[PDB]
């Protein structure tokens, strides 16, 4: 059962919805929420995750903003609405993985800080892909519906 | 005994003759009782031959002739051009069944030789030309079922049911 | 005793099954399956009795007297039936499986819970002391399984982890011993904890939408929309036939049930629902 | 045109010699090509009369007789009891259909009048007692399909197809 | 015999076919194909029956009473149908192939799995008891195939190696070559282990984005965007048509079925989906 | 006679033709061509039907009712369309 | 031909003298392989005579005798009092089937005069006191099954079945 996931999705959406300060970034994230769950369940989680990180511009500043989101709730994501929306969706997925004990939070925060361990994060995610895709569908659909309901159509 | 002859119901008028009993006892197999025609007989693998109207044995299981079984005997001018067959009344392929049958019947079917001379190609025929409906009531349903238009108040019912029930396959050559 | 012998048998769904129940708008399904008491699919004893009675009356039209007086004469009700079926209990429902780094990569497994196995053990205990119905090994396996209640258990010890019906991640462990397979199917059996097992099983059921289309214009007729639940192929139910001592029961059990393998259960048989294989647990195991 | 003789295949021993043409023309319709017997004819509404088995008719679409269609004409001792009939090759109720047929056929069928002095009841009968199949392969196919015992060491296959393909209906009189 | 006649048939797709069981709870943008219990595509016998019946009621407008007897009335029914359809089992699906090196290469092949052949075996065994039918030829072929259930095999060909659907490398083992063809086209048939077979088959499906466009301004209309799933051309399903004795069943089986070749299943027929060839196992084997 | 008329045709590309099949992540072409089941290019009959129906609707404005009858209506479909397009098989490509 | 004799399984020991040839051919239906017994025939309507246990034919369907079918000639001092019958291998009540049989086979049965000077009041009799099966196994299950103790090492499981899978009705007369 995945009924706590709606509460989880509400709070994760509130996080990324305040983090995206530019409204165009909100609408970009809206399009991401409506495209990437389709693509996750049609192409697989690993292809879509590689696609997400390639589009996320994971430089240390953006990664620090991500971690601050994981902690602060006052954080702010910057950097080219397309990139910032892909990074917001990356945070959506990572936030799920943290709050569901699939990935240890300290190992993740370590990965988003160092560089050798980012490949370790990707490898671990690779081995957890069936579990993640099975477990996260309710959450991602909740995120999709929230983004359609709260962010105005561009 | 218990004899019946099978009178086909095409759109031609060439069978008002070969029945020399027409009553026999007090029963027939095909009935007409306040709901429509019942116990209509279907014969498969046979087609009609309106020119010398009889049933020609095809081998096509999609060829059928629908008609009525009446207690009778052809003319005594036969027993050379009629299928004479005794069968236990549950080999009868009847439609619109109402009751049960005597479990042993003699049946006379207007027969013909296949005449392996012209290809026996057949065509489906439905009863149209309601003038033919009227004269088939007159030639068959009247002078076989003497009670036609004598007790049945809804003769248009049996009209509508002749319109839809009796169809057949014809050689037409 | 007046129930002298018992015949435990399995009910293998060859096709999908639909033993219907009271259709009503409270279950997001117009024509639901018969629910047991715990929400599991079940076959009522009356449905089993009627279906098997009809099948036997058709297939052996001479033993009709034996069948009438063992399973209850309809036109002369004056004598109780010498035979009686228990409600069929769901023993295992097939589930789609995604292996996770395991040895034998399977695509589907049999899934049970501990409630179902408790009911099966109830049926088995209550008939084991009939001096012919013995089947000690079966209930011994069931008891070894029931000891491990609380843990998601696998019988064939290679999975250690799986995703069931594309939606449920569960971790499995062996039984510390091989526990020879209950059925002779080459598919592992998964006894799950009841809370997650109900979800896996309720997801293993087939929910179908059906329509009525106007023959002429291939449009759907107004109001011709409804849903039905089926029980998948390979599903296994467990039931018992109980018989009193009378001698027609002996001849019934002799040559009516030995030549009884396939039977039509439930409704919607023109849609090919309901073909069932009866496996008697007196020859297999 | 081109003559086709229907060899019925019942379990009885009465088909010794009544056909004439072994090859005669340049082909057959029923064949045997490494997959079983192909283009097998089935006649519905007829039953065998295993005491000198000829296809006696009956109006029961459930009765049928399966057999082969060889090319030829019967024995020049007949055309007084056989049904001869010409039909356009697409009315034929064929099974194991492999090739298209030649637009018209002269079909000869062993016939017996129903003889309505005893009711006709029919029983479904298959070809078991492998003594029967072992004698019938030799009895018919070795005489018509000289291909067998000259093409196939796989006689068991063209034997099992017989065992599971040629059912029919009998009379019990 | 519980069934008068029993004719299994194949359902060769002439065009891509789309049978429904519409949008799920989650993928509201998708119109998926009907699925089996273990995930493969299937055609529910309700869809089979409805389509074939609607077809017959126009193709044979004079044998309408035979059709209403065998496939059920629909104006005012006063008895059950005498005919049953089994659900269509996916038998073989086409897959693109890149053969490494062998006799002159193929570009596509037929793919099946052992689970699908096991369901075919179940159908054939169940109806060989409920009928006087015996398909010993097809059953012997299928059991010779199921003997090698572990290894990915290929029929009357070697190929020894292949890439299926440009994503899946398989190593193939030639069975014995003694087993003659089943769906006797020229193309070979690969029987895959079901773990890889599931992936290959899922890739061989066809998912298509579709839109609706404003007529005046050639732009997508708001909301007009969705996905549909097609079964590809040349896909072969397996089903059985069963009937009880009626004298209308004899006509149905000897007249209607011997002249039933192409029908139209499923939906989206205006965009050319649904044309199907039936093959009647009793002659194609 | 399930179908009244059956009119095969050939589709000749005058200019270059592009019927899109939509994007994915593992596509290596932003905008790919609609593909067959065995890899060849095709035109899904949905694309054919939509394009041809739009053309006819704006080309024969008087025969609109005939178009809506044979190719289905647009606003309130109360019956199926009588016309059927099959998928366009690739017949020959210039090399 | 292939021939078998049916040997009972009582709790009395006169059984090992009922056959002459141990194997004869190459086909024994009653075979045991690592699970339990198989293809044991169960006759009904017969009653044992445990003092030289011979199945007296009674009329009670409730009375039955479970024994094994083994290929061999019966004692070569019989065929004057034994019950000899050939039956087509499909109407034979045998429990725990594993494989199909040869569709017809000849069966020899221990028999006797009914002895109608003593009311045949049968009695349901089990096989208990596992020593009484301990001996008969090394008596019967070794001269019928050499395969035990050269393929069967879990003899306990060939005990835990004869314990209850073999019952009968005796006459204690």
């Amino acid at each position: 059962l995945y009924e706590e996931d709606y509460k989880l999705a509400l709070e994760a959406f509130k996080k990324v919805f305040n983090a995206l300060t530019h409204y165009g970034a909100k609408q970009a994230f809206r399009s991401r929420a409506r495209d990437l769950v389709e693509e996750i369940y049609n192409s697989g989680f690993i292809p879509t995750f590689f696609y997400i990180i390639s589009k996320a511009e994971l430089n240390s500043d953006s990664l620090d903003s991500l971690i601050s989101l994981f902690s602060s709730d006052n954080a702010i994501l910057r950097g080219s609405d397309e990139n910032v929306s892909y990074s917001a969706y990356l945070f959506i997925i990572l936030y799920y993985l943290i709050k569901r004990g699939i990935i240890e939070q300290k190992f993740l925060i370590q990965a988003l800080r160092c560089e050798k361990t980012r490949l370790d994060l990707i490898d671990k995610l690779y081995n957890l892909a069936p579990i993640i895709s099975a477990k996260i569908r309710t959450y991602l659909l909740a995120i999709k519906r929230l983004s359609e309901a709260l962010i105005e159509a561009r | 005994s218990t004899q019946r002859e099978y009178v086909f119901i095409p759109i031609t008028n060439s069978i008002t003759i070969d029945v020399k009993i027409t009553i026999g006892g007090s029963d027939h197999i095909t009935n007409i009782d306040e709901r429509g025609i019942h116990n209509v007989l279907v014969i498969t693998g046979y087609a009609v031959d309106e020119k010398n109207g009889r049933l020609v044995p095809t081998l096509d299981p999609c060829d059928y002739v629908k008609g009525i079984l009446v207690a009778g005997t052809p003319q005594q001018a036969q027993s050379n051009d009629f299928l004479t067959l005794k069968l236990p009344a549950n080999k009868l392929y009847l439609i619109r069944k109402k009751g049960n049958i005597s479990d042993d019947l003699k049946i006379y079917i207007p027969y013909s030789s296949p005449d392996a001379r012209n290809s026996m190609k057949t065509k489906p025929v439905s009863i149209s030309d309601d003038t033919i409906v009227n004269n088939i009531i007159k030639e068959v349903f009247d002078k076989i079922y003497n009670i036609t238009q004598k007790e049945k108040v809804k003769i248009e019912k049996v009209k509508e049911d002749i319109k839809e029930l009796f169809s057949y396959y014809a050689l037409e050559q | 005793p007046y129930y002298a012998f018992a015949e435990p048998f399995f009910i293998h769904a060859i096709t999908h099954l639909h033993v219907g129940s009271g259709s009503s708008v409270e279950e997001e399904i117009a024509l639901p399956f018969q629910r047991d008491e715990l929400g599991y699919p079940t076959i009522y004893a009356s449905s089993l009795k009627g279906a098997i009675k009809s099948f036997l009356l058709k297939e052996f039209p001479d033993k009709r007297d034996v069948i009438y007086k063992v399973l209850g004469e309809d036109e002369n009700p004056e004598e109780a039936s010498l035979g009686t079926f228990l409600d069929a209990i769901l023993f295992a429902i097939p589930s789609r499986i995604i292996e996770i780094d395991s040895a034998k990569p399977y695509v589907w497994v049999y899934v049970t819970t501990y409630e179902l196995l408790k009911k099966v053990k109830l049926y088995l205990d209550s008939i084991s002391q009939l001096s012919n119905a013995s089947f000690s090994n079966l209930k011994n396996k069931i008891d070894t399984i029931l000891a491990k209640e609380g843990k998601n258990i696998t019988l064939d010890s290679d999975l250690k982890s799986a995703i069931l019906n594309e939606d449920f991640y569960v971790e499995l462990e062996a039984l510390n011993n091989k526990i020879p397979s209950i059925i002779n199917a080459g598919v592992p059996l998964l006894v799950l904890e009841d809370s997650i097992g109900r979800e896996v099983i309720n997801r293993s059921l087939i929910r179908v939408r059906r329509i009525r289309i106007d023959r002429d214009k291939k449009v759907v007729e107004t109001g011709g929309l409804w849903s039905e639940e089926y029980v998948p192929m390979k599903t296994i139910f467990f039931s018992v036939l109980l018989g009193k001592e009378s001698k027609e029961s002996a001849i019934f059990a002799s040559c009516i049930l030995r030549n009884l393998r396939y039977v039509i259960l439930g409704g919607k048989e023109t849609i090919g629902k309901g073909i069932v294989e009866l496996r008697w647990v007196k020859d297999v195991i």
